[PDB]
């Protein structure tokens, strides 16, 4: 496949990693009696470990000669779950914070003491604003084609140079 | 107790409560849906 | 000047309360607000009145009829540890804590910012025992409540001690 | 003070040794009487129950579809624990609809019980004699007052 | 002065002209947030619950042709997939933008002097049209109460199955 990689369910070296990770925890398990808390903890760890290899095998990830999963970010839609889909997710949450935080500064600006409300949050007002950023791509778009997103060039102070 | 409420609204107290709620958010999701390298789950 | 301890001065804060007696040698009344201290003694008494009788009915022999199978062959000393393994004590803790989060709102509104609510009155009189009563009868009932509340705090305190020492029949 | 009320019959008259309607409140008598009349007849149906049951008179047939018959049922407190689990539910249900339907008759404490023609049967309050009801309601209370001591016998003369 | 519902904390201010008013706000949310938003929330939470209480029960016995009968309502999304689920919620969105003429946030909603809480304009049959005020207040008390019963209900129906593994 891409870059001469093989899928992880068919990699001979990915399977060896699964065995040696389980063998290491089994040889630690043998020094304890079967009902005790260290034996139940290591038994639960080998279940977590065994479920970690099974998950990847059917995942659809690509392995190398090293036996480790690789990620593809060319833009292929077949490997979307690797970068695109968690990427769109992060953009939604990061742009949500920046939008909401900016709404707050603009709101408390027209006031006697704007600086007072940055060290001591008006929580009822802040709480209201935080959840209005769920539709930010629409709200950031309405202000771009209004004139309320970016200011004019005669409103920004500039260094003597330019 | 309107002065304790203004004390609970100061920036470092709100930052630790917000982070405590948000670290524990990520810890809980990693407790039920662990080892999620990608969407494959 | 104290009626309980006639070789002491009067503690200068206990005035106006239903139970007076001049009894405060360690003087907590000059330290804590005196509405808040009466809250406790009412709440401490009301738990112990239910805790004494409730701790005994189960040892004189009286159990609930449906019997979940988890409440089988248990005395009251053992009935704490097996129950928290069941979920009964995790529940009663929940519905008590629901009532206590409301009571936290009430006690801060009374001590500070002036609710006007009495230390231990929750408006709970369904059968109307005090309605229509004058101040000579309301002050008597409230007085009777603390006395039995005071008696049951010391009564329950011994019997959980008495039961773990001599593990047996209800009389210990 | 609180005389010439319902059911103060003389073999005694004014049965108050310890001040219980006076030191109750203004009105607990209005609770207490509603409270007493219900206790009297649950005892009556307990006494008329536990006696007619003890004579062996049973309903002919089965109590469920799985073949449990009424004649397989002895008495005492050993008969409530025998009628099956679902069979106890439908007992308690259209009883529990009717402490709801009778306590809430637009007045709680003025009128007494909320008479037995609440469901399936219909009552007339208009035919209402002043003299006739004083004796008949005071028989009825005092039948139950003896029946409570009578059922307290046969509940306690089982354990000893 | 004191609350009608719980008579040992102070009566909540700025909840007076509302339908299910019994003065129940011990945590004081109506002191901090706009009351029109809170009412509109409570009605909407109630209407979605009342539809989900019918749904959870009727889905066991009726199933439309083409789908797979699932013993427990809770396991239904797995038996319908994700594409069908997203179609539902994205159309719910489109039904919600048209609903409030585009004013969908806690700052844009209730910006008109009209637009009272819960009035959708929805009335195809004509229930409560041209009647008096007392009757209108009475029918609005029924929608709140049945919606509040259904919220605590739809918990229990969903929760019962969480522990156990079989239908209602
Ligand atoms: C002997 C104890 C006693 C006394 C004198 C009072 C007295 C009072 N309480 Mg109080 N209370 C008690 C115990 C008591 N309480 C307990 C244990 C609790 C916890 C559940 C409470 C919780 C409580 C609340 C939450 C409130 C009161 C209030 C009041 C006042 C008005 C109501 C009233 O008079 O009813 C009391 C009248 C009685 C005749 C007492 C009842 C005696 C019982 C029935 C004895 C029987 C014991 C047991 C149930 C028997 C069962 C059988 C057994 C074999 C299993 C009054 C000053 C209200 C208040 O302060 O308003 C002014 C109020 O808001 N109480
Ligand atoms: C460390 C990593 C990290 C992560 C993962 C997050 C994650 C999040 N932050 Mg945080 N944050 C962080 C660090 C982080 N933060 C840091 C370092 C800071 C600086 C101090 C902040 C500052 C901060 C602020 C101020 C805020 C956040 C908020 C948010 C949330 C925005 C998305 C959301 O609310 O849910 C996603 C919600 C949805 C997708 C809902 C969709 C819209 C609805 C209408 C659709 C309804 C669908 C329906 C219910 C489905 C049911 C249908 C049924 C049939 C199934 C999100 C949980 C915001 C928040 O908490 O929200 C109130 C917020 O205000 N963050
Ligand atoms: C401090 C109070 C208190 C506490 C923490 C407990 C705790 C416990 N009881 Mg107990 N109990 C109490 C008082 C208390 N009881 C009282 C006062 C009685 C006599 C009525 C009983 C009678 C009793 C029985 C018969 C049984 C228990 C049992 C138990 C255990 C399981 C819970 C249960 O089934 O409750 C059952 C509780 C009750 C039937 C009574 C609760 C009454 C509450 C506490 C007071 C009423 C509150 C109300 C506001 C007052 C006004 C109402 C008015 C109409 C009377 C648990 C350890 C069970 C067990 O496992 O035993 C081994 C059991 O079978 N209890
Ligand atoms: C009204 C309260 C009251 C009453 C009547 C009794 C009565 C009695 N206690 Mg007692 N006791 C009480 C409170 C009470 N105690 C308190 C508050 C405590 C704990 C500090 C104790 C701790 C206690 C111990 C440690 C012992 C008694 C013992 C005894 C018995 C002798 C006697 C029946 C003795 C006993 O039961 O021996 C068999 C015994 O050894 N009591
Ligand atoms: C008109 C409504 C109605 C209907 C449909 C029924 C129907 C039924 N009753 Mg019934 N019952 C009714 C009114 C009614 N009852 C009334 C008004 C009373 C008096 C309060 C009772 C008291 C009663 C008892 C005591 C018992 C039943 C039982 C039963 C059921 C037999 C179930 C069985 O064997 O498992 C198939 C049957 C479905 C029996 C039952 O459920 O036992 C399993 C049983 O023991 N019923
Ligand atoms: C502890 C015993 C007790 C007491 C003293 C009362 C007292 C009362 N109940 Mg009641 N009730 C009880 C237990 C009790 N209930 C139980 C266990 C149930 C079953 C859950 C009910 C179900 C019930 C209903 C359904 C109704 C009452 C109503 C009433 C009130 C009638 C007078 C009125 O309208 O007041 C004026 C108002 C104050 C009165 C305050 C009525 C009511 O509240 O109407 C407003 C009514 O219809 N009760
Ligand atoms: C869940 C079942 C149910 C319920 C709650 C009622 C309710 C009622 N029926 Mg009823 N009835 C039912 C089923 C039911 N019916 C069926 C299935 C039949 C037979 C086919 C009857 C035959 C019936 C008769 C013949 C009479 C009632 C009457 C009554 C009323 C008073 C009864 C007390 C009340 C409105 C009586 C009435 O009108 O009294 C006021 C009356 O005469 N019903
Ligand atoms: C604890 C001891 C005790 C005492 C002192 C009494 C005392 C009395 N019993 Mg009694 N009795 C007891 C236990 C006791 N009972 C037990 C265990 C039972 C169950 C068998 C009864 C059942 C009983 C009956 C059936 C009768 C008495 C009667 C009597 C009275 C003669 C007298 C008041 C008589 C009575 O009260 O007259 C009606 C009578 O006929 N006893
Ligand atoms: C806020 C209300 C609320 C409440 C009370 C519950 C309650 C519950 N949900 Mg639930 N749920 C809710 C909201 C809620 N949910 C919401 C909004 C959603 C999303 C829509 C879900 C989704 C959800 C799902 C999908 C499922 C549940 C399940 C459950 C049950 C699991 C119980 C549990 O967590 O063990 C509580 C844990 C304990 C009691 C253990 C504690 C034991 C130790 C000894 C106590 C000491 C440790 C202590 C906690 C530490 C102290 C803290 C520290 C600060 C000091 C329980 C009935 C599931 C279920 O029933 O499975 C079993 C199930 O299928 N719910
Ligand atoms: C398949 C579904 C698509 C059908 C579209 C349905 C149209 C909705 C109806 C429009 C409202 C008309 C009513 C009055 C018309 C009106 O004036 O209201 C327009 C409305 C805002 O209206 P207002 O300006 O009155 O709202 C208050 C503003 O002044 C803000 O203060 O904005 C929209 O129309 C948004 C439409 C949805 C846009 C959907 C595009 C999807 C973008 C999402 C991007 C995802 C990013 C993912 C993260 C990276």
């Amino acid at each position: 496949d891409i870059s001469g990689l093989t899928p992880c369910k068919e990699s001979k070296q990915f399977a060896k990693r699964e065995k040696q990770a389980l063998k290491k925890l089994q040889a630690s398990l043998k020094l304890y009696a079967d009902d005790s808390a260290p034996a139940l903890a290591i038994k639960a760890t080998m279940e977590k470990t065994k479920k970690r290899f099974d998950n990847y095998g059917k995942y659809g990830l690509l392995c190398g000669s090293d036996g480790l999963p690789h990620l593809i970010v060319s833009g292929d839609q077949r490997h979307w779950g690797e970068f695109i889909t968690p990427g769109i997710l992060f953009l939604y949450i990061a742009g949500w914070i920046g939008w909401v935080g900016r709404s707050y500064l603009i709101a408390i600006r027209d006031e006697k003491k704007p600086t007072q409300k940055e060290i001591i949050i008006d929580v009822p007002l802040a709480s209201r604003l935080l959840f209005r950023g769920f539709s930010w791509p629409v709200a950031a778009y309405r202000e771009l084609l209004n004139g309320e997103l970016v200011d004019a060039a005669a409103a920004a102070a500039a260094a003597a140079a330019a | 107790m309107r002065d304790l409420k203004t004390y609970l609204s100061v920036a470092p107290v709100a930052s630790t409560l917000w982070f405590a709620a948000l670290a524990g958010l990520l810890i809980e999701i990693n407790r039920l849906f662990p080892d999620a390298l990608t969407f494959p789950f | 000047k104290s009626q309980a301890l006639p070789f002491l001065p009067y503690p200068e804060n206990l005035s106006g309360y239903v139970g007076d007696a001049g009894f405060d040698p360690f003087r907590f009344s000059d330290f804590a607000p005196m509405d808040f201290l009466r809250e406790a003694e009412i709440k401490h008494g009301r738990i112990c009145m239910l805790a004494w009788l409730g701790f005994v009915a189960v040892d004189l022999g009286a159990r609930i009829y449906p019997l979940p199978e988890a409440y089988e062959g248990l005395t009251s000393v053992t009935a704490h540890d097996a129950l928290v393994q069941q979920g009964a004590m995790s529940q009663i803790f929940l519905w008590c804590s629901v009532f206590e989060a409301i009571s936290t709102v009430s006690v801060i509104q009374m001590l500070y910012e002036e609710s006007g609510r009495e230390p231990g009155n929750f408006g709970f009189d369904p059968l109307g025992f005090l309605k229509g009563k004058s101040e000579a009868e309301v002050n008597e009932m409230k007085l009777k409540e603390i006395k039995n509340g005071r008696l049951a705090m010391l009564a329950f305190s011994g019997v959980v001690t008495q039961a773990v020492l001599t593990q047996g029949p209800f009389p210990y | 003070a609180f005389e010439d009320e319902l059911g103060a019959q003389p073999p005694l008259g004014f049965f108050d040794p310890l001040g219980l309607v006076a030191d109750g409140d203004q009105e607990k008598f209005d609770r207490l009487r509603y409270v007493e009349i219900k206790h009297g007849r649950i005892s009556m149906l307990a006494v008329v129950g536990y006696l007619v049951q003890e004579a062996g008179v049973r309903l002919p047939g089965t109590i469920d579809y799985s073949g449990k018959t009424f004649a397989e049922i002895p008495n005492g407190f050993a008969a409530f624990k025998e009628i099956p689990a679902g069979g106890l539910v439908q007992l308690l249900f259209f009883i529990g609809v009717l402490e709801s339907s009778v306590m809430r008759d637009l007045t709680g404490e003025a009128e007494f019980v909320g008479d037995f023609r609440n469901g399936a049967i219909d009552f007339g309050w208009d035919t209402f004699d002043e003299e006739t009801q004083f004796k008949k309601r005071a028989i009825e209370l005092n039948q139950g007052r003896a029946a409570q001591m009578g059922i307290l016998a046969l509940m306690v003369h089982e354990q000893l | 002065e004191m609350s009608k519902a719980v008579p040992f904390v102070k009566a909540p201010a700025n909840t007076a002209g509302y339908v299910g008013d019994v003065g129940f706000d011990p945590l004081g949310f109506s002191d901090y947030f706009d009351m029109k938003w809170l009412r509109e929330s409570e009605i909407k939470h109630g209407r979605a619950s009342m539809l989900a209480c019918l749904g959870f029960v009727v889905q066991q016995y009726i199933t439309i042709p083409g789908y797979t009968h699932v013993d427990d309502s809770n396991l239904a999304p797995q038996a319908v997939g994700v594409s069908a689920m997203l179609q539902i919620v994205l159309w719910m969105g489109v039904l919600e933008f048209w609903t409030n003429k585009g004013n969908v946030t806690m700052e844009t909603m209730f910006s008109s002097p009209d637009r009272v809480p819960g009035n959708l304009g929805f009335d195809p049959m004509g229930l409560s049209v041209g009647k008096s005020q007392a009757e209108k207040d009475e029918m609005a008390l029924k929608e709140i109460k049945n919606g509040r019963l259904a919220m605590l209900a739809i918990g229990g129906m969903i929760h019962h199955n969480w522990v156990t593994g079989e239908p209602l």
